[PDB]
């Protein structure tokens, strides 16, 4: 054995409870919107505060 | 606040949409096997089993209207390069692997 088996993802499927899901939600990782492995870099303060 | 930039409950729908993914690559084989084998031990993974094959060959990514298309597409393309050290999506995924 190489590679992944499909009880393997059933395995992980009963450890993360996914037989409880009903409609699969939206994620934009093609967009700016969900930077899935980007940094903190939004941290600043408003213009306000000067 | 609970944690950075990327990491709120997107990355917990990532972990639990990465499963699915990898879970309808393998059921997508049942099927072509015999010609007839519709049943599923998860139904939920059609959803995925009918996304990989708008993915496997879009090209529409920061505009195509299947969010689902270019979530899953960038999924795969993580996973496949980190797998050199320890992450919230390679990290559980290895571990499972100890089960058969
Ligand atoms: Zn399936
Ligand atoms: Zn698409
Ligand atoms: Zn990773």
């Amino acid at each position: 054995t190489d590679f992944i088996d499909e009880e393997v993802l059933m395995s992980l499927v009963i450890e993360m409870g996914l037989d409880r899901i009903k409609e699969l939600p939206e994620l934009w990782l093609g967009q700016n919107e969900f930077d899935f492995m980007t940094d903190f870099v939004c941290k600043q303060q408003p213009s306000r505060v000067s | 606040a609970t944690g950075p930039t990327a990491d709120p409950e997107k990355r917990k729908l990532i972990q639990q949409q990465l499963v699915l993914l990898l879970h309808a690559h393998k059921c997508q084989r049942r099927e072509q096997a015999n010609g007839e084998v519709r049943a599923c031990s998860l139904p939920h993974c059609r959803t995925m089993k009918n996304v990989l094959n708008h993915m496997t060959h879009c090209q529409a990514g920061k505009a195509c209207q299947v969010a689902h298309c270019a979530s899953s597409r960038q999924i795969i393309s993580h996973w496949k390069n980190c797998t050199r050290h320890d992450c919230p999506v390679c990290l559980p995924l290895k571990n499972a692997s100890d089960k058969r």
